[PDB]
């Protein structure tokens, strides 16, 4: 009835196990097939390599199988860069943030389930950002 | 010795210029470049500016905005009845219970469409009003004519009886709902004519023609005699339309002094003139003696059948509707003891005037039928007031400090004409300025018979007492004659004489039972402040009521003389109250000449003039024109020129030359240019684009150089008063600062005409290549039309020229069928020099020898001129070939707009009404979203529908237009059949059969069509279409109207190319344009949904380049080496439908030949424009054409290496 993406945060805590309890509801969230940008894709990938030292063979084929079987990419949209500029004359946020939203939001995506984007506020009353920790 | 030459040629809607660097002592020039701007109007305007009807963008937008404003205060005034409504409790439970009274006040819930006389439950509509119903229904009985009614004829029959019976509350909310929607012809000023305005519309018949004896041109007239003994005042003629013929007329009879009727005659015609078809309704109301809702009750009890809306009573005036409503409130007030409360009365004013407690406590004190009736819905608004756009004062200026930290100045209004301090001022111009002449001599005798003070007080005290002067009063206040003496001016010829004093003179004798010292300059005064400011009838009434009261008059006449008081003319003076009273001391004589109330200035200023000495602001010409001034008392009887350098310290208007040191200036002036400052839009906007043109042309070839250009010409080609202007503009450029060019206009502007332009073109050979230049479009219609007439051979010159058969010779012209003319013209006028123009303007010498210089130096003997240098004509031809034309495009889809709402905002603990600007963002559509007409959607099973179209139908009217197809295209099959079976009856014969005539004995033999079987009268049909129209919008029922896309709306048309190069084409709608602009998009999708990457939008007046079949074209670039054929193959897009786009040459502007649906022989077939290239070639353009992007001056803009540098070196 109503489409859903994430936020790289919420792979990051279904991936990492430092608190037990966010873990499960990220992994809860991902249980229902939802939706995912690319960008968040790249910025996994970029953390694992980075934050958790992860070798190159071992993530590539955990984001194949992520997306394989767990999650639905969603294609780059080519209004993504209009689309941000529009965004950020009214929303003050990080630009690879408003990259996110104007990826999600064109492909008609109406819940993004993310952390730290300060939940609760609709986006451009289309698409509004949700906290599932809180 | 190096001159610089700009030739213009403005055309009236084309700019041609051309720059060249010359040098005539050397018959040596070459030419600097040439262009033509095109600013797109299409032939109607170019047909229709030459009368005008309408010719404007802003007049129809105007048209909208009021009719969207009429529509803004009905819904206002539905509101307002709706919360009056509630509060009261009147309504219906389910009616009020659909309608919002928390936020949005009055107004409908959203998706919702709820009726009064209707309720709904369980998917079931049941009436309301069922006892009125019955008793409706026993009228008819009564009448005896039938049992079968709608249940909603019912409104007609309550309005009737609530004239004399009790009904309901939601009765009465029903009436007065209907009352609004239906409000009736008004006019707001008043002012009340004649006593009579009979304007009796009747019907009369001829009974003879007597012979009035009237033999003018060979026909003797006769007259007119009608029954009731009237005769037509206009003589008659043709006696065939005349004998025995009932005539009507509208006659107005005025009671003139004599003590008869003075009837006038004026033709009128039954439904079809509006004045006629009201004046019938208003006297069938009024022989009725009934109210117009119970005329159209009775004519509804006789007809059923009677239409009532449009037909019946279409117009009539308000107070019909005013009296009916009045007294069913009168009436009903009894009944319902709420219409006598009073908590419910402050509760409803309090709702609507919150935070207004004036209006509050003024409406306080009156009943519920003055709200319904003059606060509610027969609320009118008064005129906006006109004074904010009255000229300012020429003379007088302030000078204030702003909030911005600066000191400005602000102007002062100008007053107005009927002002009485300015009609003395008028008045003491026209005596001071007589000068008197003789019959006999024909001598200047003035200054004999007016010489002292004396005379001039007489004179101006005998002008006091009359109201305009004229030949023989004139004569007569010196005791002249006519057949001796005249005035110097016209001898049947009157002019103003101070008017308003003798008026009100007239009047105040009139008042009576007053002495003869009431009325001074204070009261005159007063007198016009009291009647010109209080521009309403009921407020004037009031204030000459309060200023008959607080003088010690008697208000029992003065009232009666006064209330008829015309009101002022619309005109106001040059300049304001204040000049006018600065100067009327310096120019009046004898008692009225004082030096005590002039000011100080001008008392300084005489002082100081008189002493002799010597001051900053006197010129030696001051005391060349004032040295007779040496005496403070000889300024008496002075002028205006005079007086106003003593007041003010400037002679006369001299303006400030003006000059532009660079293009800074001209942008400047181009920024602050304010719009609808001249007489119509086509002028200023050609003014301004020849100024954008001008500004681009310096900007490049000067390179931010001042005084590059040495001489502008100027050509023209109704149009006649832009030279003036366009001069004045133009001047500031190249004005000699010296003193040798001085003047309203400089002398270097060199205006030019046809007669040397063609000269110039015929001898120098320019005709030539004109010739040569268009002949290909001429061989090519030849081999089109398989005829060799389109080209004739020439042994004068041994070639080919154009040449047109008689037919095709209408509105042919050469000349006229390439852009590139209005660059040649700017060319031709630009060499031609001054000597050229002057000569060919002076033709007449009376002396050989004075112009034979000339002659030999501009003629190559007088038989051909010379060239301005060798290689005219090669550079010439060169260049016109070498040449791209630049269009002006028009592609305002949304725009930002602004929008100030009053509102009461809380400031400083108190209510003050103020302007709040409306919050967020509000685009504005600047193009038409659809067309007018709208059609529904049906769906029919004896049609097959394919997939992507649907079917729609729309209402037209019968008429002889409909052949078989056409009924085969009607969605009522059973019409088909009817109309079908008719048609046979009438043979076939469209034309006969759907007369009107026949189309109503088709309606009354209905049954013989559908065999025997009843059928309602024909008179519209839904005919249907199949076809692709969207929907107008989303909301309410605006998703049941369909509509089609507006003309000139195809803006954007979309070429993509996929991975392995095909092509695709689409065409975006301006609703999907509209949307990506708002959220912020680009007007074209970067990725249409095949999966091909978007190679570019295409927009009407956009240029393409086509390369050659042989040739690839992929990063060519370079497109400075423009050559001969790479400008030949370059098209412009001209419209778009679907996946189609045309083109057209681009220096192709009128068609040699257009197309005909007889002959189908046309230059560009039947579209007037071909989706491929028009050469042999007959290739697809949009397969392989690239876009290209130019500037104003026509010159190929593509990236450059510098272009990628600055393009972020900009950001840094
Ligand atoms: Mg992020």
């Amino acid at each position: 009835l109503d489409k859903i993406a994430i936020d790289t945060n919420i792979l990051l805590y279904a991936y990492d196990n430092r608190d037990l309890d966010k873990q499960d509801r990220a992994v809860e969230i991902l249980l229902k097939k939802p939706f995912v940008t690319q960008l968040v894709v790249f910025e996994f990938i970029k953390v694992l390599e980075r934050r958790f030292k992860m070798d190159k063979k071992e993530i590539t084929k955990l984001t194949i199988k992520l997306l394989k079987e767990v999650i639905i990419p969603l294609s780059l949209h080519r209004d993504i860069y209009n689309y941000s500029q529009f965004l950020l004359q009214r929303y003050n946020f990080g630009l690879s943030d408003i990259l996110v939203l104007s990826d999600s939001i064109l492909n008609n995506c109406t819940i993004l389930l993310s952390e730290d984007m300060c939940n609760g506020m609709i986006v451009d009353k289309k698409l509004k950002i949700v906290n599932p920790f809180l | 010795m190096i001159k610089n030459i700009l030739g213009l040629a403005l055309g009236t809607n084309s700019i041609g210029w051309a720059l060249v660097k010359q040098d005539f002592e050397n018959k040596q020039g070459e030419i600097l470049g040439m262009g033509s701007r095109i600013i797109p109007m299409s032939q109607d305007i170019l047909g229709d500016f030459g009368k005008g009807n309408s010719v404007s963008q802003t007049a129809e937008r105007t048209k909208y905005r009021s009719v969207r404003r009429l529509r803004e205060r009905f819904l206002l005034r539905r509101e307002r009845l709706h919360r009056v409504l509630y509060i009261l409790n009147f309504l219906p439970e389910h009616y009020a219970s659909q309608i919002d009274f928390e936020k949005r006040l009055g107004k409908f819930k959203v998706e919702t469409e709820p009726k009064l006389v209707w309720k709904n439950t369980d998917g079931q509509f049941s009436f309301l009003f069922q006892n009125s119903f019955n008793e409706m229904l026993e009228d008819f009985k009564a009448a005896g004519q039938e049992l079968k009614i709608p249940y909603d004829w019912t409104i007609y029959h309550l309005r009737k009886k609530a004239i004399s019976q009790k009904i309901e509350k939601e009765e009465l909310a029903w009436i007065l709902l209907n009352f609004n929607h239906k409000r009736g012809y008004y006019q707001l000023r008043g002012e009340d004519f004649e006593e009579e305005k009979d304007k009796t519309f009747v019907r009369l018949k001829v009974d003879r023609i007597v012979d009035s004896g009237e033999n003018v041109k060979g026909k003797i007239l006769y007259d007119v005699y009608f029954e009731n003994g009237w005769k037509y005042d206009k003589q008659v003629v043709k006696t065939e339309d005349w004998v025995d013929r009932t005539k009507e007329f509208i006659v107005s009879e005025s009671i003139l002094k004599n003590g008869e009727t003075k009837r006038t005659f004026k033709a009128v015609d039954s439904e079809k003139d509006w004045i006629a078809i009201k004046t019938k309704t208003e006297q069938e109301i009024e022989h009725s003696h009934k109210t117009v809702g119970t005329y159209i009750y009775e004519t509804l009890l006789q007809n059923p059948k009677q239409k009532i809306k449009g037909k019946l009573v279409r117009t009539i005036e308000r107070k019909f509707y005013k009296e009916e409503l009045r007294q069913i409130l009168e009436k009903q007030k009894e009944f319902h003891q709420e219409l006598q409360s009073d908590d419910l009365y402050n509760d409803c004013i309090r709702e609507l005037y919150r935070n207004n407690e004036v209006h509050q406590l003024t409406l306080r004190k009156k009943d519920f039928v003055h709200l319904f009736m003059e606060d509610i819905i027969f609320y009118q608004r008064p005129l906006r007031s006109q004074k904010s756009s009255v000229s300012n004062c020429t003379l007088e200026f302030r000078k204030y400090k702003g909030e911005n930290g600066a000191e400005h100045t602000q102007y002062l209004k100008a007053i107005p004409k009927s002002n009485p301090y300015y009609q003395e001022f008028r008045l003491w111009q026209w005596i001071f300025n007589l000068n008197l002449y003789t019959k006999d001599n024909d001598e200047n005798v003035t200054k004999v018979f007016l010489n002292t003070t004396q005379d001039f007080e007489n004179l101006f005290e005998f002008l006091n007492t009359r109201k305009e002067v004229d030949q023989k009063a004139l004569l007569k206040h010196f005791k002249l004659n006519e057949k001796t003496h005249r005035w110097n001016f016209v001898e049947d010829k009157k002019y103003p004489c101070n008017e308003t004093k003798t008026m009100i003179s007239s009047r105040l004798d009139k008042v009576e039972n007053i002495s003869d010292d009431f009325l001074t300059r204070d009261i005159e005064q007063k007198i016009w402040h009291i009647i010109y400011s209080v521009n309403d009838k009921v407020e004037y009434e009031k204030a000459l009521k309060s200023f008959a009261r607080k003088h010690h008059l008697d208000e029992s006449s003065f009232f009666e003389a006064f209330r008829k008081f015309p009101p002022f003319k619309s005109e106001y003076g040059s300049f304001s109250e204040k000049a006018i009273k600065k100067l009327l001391p310096l120019m009046r004589l004898g008692k009225y000449w004082n030096y005590a109330e002039i000011d100080k200035y001008s008392r300084e200023r005489i002082q100081k003039i008189i002493t002799g000495e010597y001051d900053e602001n006197i010129k030696d010409k001051v005391r060349e024109k004032s040295v007779h001034l040496t005496i403070e008392n000889d300024f008496q009887g002075l002028q205006l020129w005079l007086a106003q350098y003593i007041v003010y310290g400037r002679h006369s208007e001299a303006s400030m030359i003006g000059k532009w040191n660079s293009a800074n200036d001209l942008e400047v002036f181009l920024k602050d240019f304010k719009q609808h400052s001249l007489r119509n839009p086509i002028v200023e906007q050609v003014i301004t684009e020849t100024l954008r043109v001008v500004k681009d042309i310096w900007l490049k070839y000067g390179n931010g150089t001042k005084d590059f250009f040495n001489e502008i010409h100027i050509e023209l080609g109704d149009t006649r008063y832009i030279s003036k202007y366009i001069s004045g503009i133009l001047s500031n450029i190249v004005r000699v600062e010296d003193g040798s060019d001085e003047g309203v206009n400089s002398k270097n502007i060199v205006p030019g005409n046809g007669k040397i332009t063609t000269q110039l073109k015929q001898d120098w050979g320019l005709n030539d290549v004109w010739n040569d230049l268009i002949l290909p479009r001429f061989e090519r219609m030849n081999q089109l039309t398989n005829s060799k007439d389109f080209t004739a051979w020439n042994e004068n010159h041994q070639k080919f020229l154009p040449t047109v058969p008689i037919e095709f010779s209408k509105g042919f012209s050469k000349k006229r069928i390439d852009h590139r003319h209005h660059a040649l013209d700017a060319l031709v006028i630009a060499c031609a020099t001054t000597d050229h123009v002057n000569l060919l303007n002076n033709q007449s010498a009376k002396s050989d020898t004075k112009r034979y210089d000339l002659k030999k130096k501009l003629m190559k003997f007088p038989k051909q001129f010379l060239k301005p240098w060798e290689k005219f004509t090669v550079d010439a031809k060169h260049n016109l070939e070498s040449i791209i034309v630049s269009f002006k495009q028009n592609l305002r889809v949304i725009n930002k707009a602004t929008n100030y709402y009053e509102k009461y905002v809380e400031k400083d603990g108190t209510k003050n009404k103020e302007r709040v600007e409306q919050a967020g963002t509000n685009w504005a559509i600047r193009k038409p979203m659809h067309k007018d007409t709208v059609s529904g959607k049906v769906d029919l099973p004896w049609v097959k529908v394919p997939k992507g179209k649907i079917l729609t139908a729309t209402r037209k009217s019968l008429d002889s237009s409909f052949d078989l197809k056409s009924i085969g295209s009607i969605t009522d099959t059973g019409i088909q059949k009817i109309l079908k079976n008719y048609l046979a009856f009438k043979d076939g014969n469209p034309e006969l059969a759907f007369s009107p005539e026949g189309i109503d004995d088709l309606n009354k033999n209905i049954e013989k069509y559908n065999d025997g079987k009843p059928h309602q009268p024909i008179n519209k049909v839904r005919v249907f279409e199949l076809g692709s129209k969207f929907q107008v919008g989303q909301t309410g029922n605006k998703k049941g109207k369909y509509v089609e896309a507006a003309k000139g709306t195809n803006l954007f048309f979309a070429v993509y190319e996929d991975e392995k190069g095909k092509r695709s084409y689409e065409t975006i709608p301006l609703n999907e344009v509209i949307e990506r602009q708002k959220q912020g998009l680009t007007s074209v999708p970067l990725e249409n949904e095949k999966g091909s990457r978007l190679l570019f939008d295409l927009s009407p007046n956009d240029l393409v380049y086509v390369p050659e079949i042989d040739e690839n074209i992929d990063s060519n670039f370079v497109f400075s080496n423009l050559n001969k054929e790479k400008i030949s193959r370059i098209y412009k897009v001209e419209k778009t439908s679907g996946t189609e786009c045309y083109f057209v040459r681009q220096d192709i502007a009128y068609l040699i030949k257009q197309y005909d649906a007889k002959t189908k022989i046309g230059e560009l077939e039947s579209q007037n424009k071909l989706q491929v290239t028009m050469t042999d070639d007959r290739i697809r353009i949009t397969d392989t054409c690239v876009k290209i992007n130019c500037d104003r001056l026509g010159n190929i803009n593509f990236i450059t290496k510098e272009k990628i540098k600055q393009i972020f070196n900009e950001f840094r």
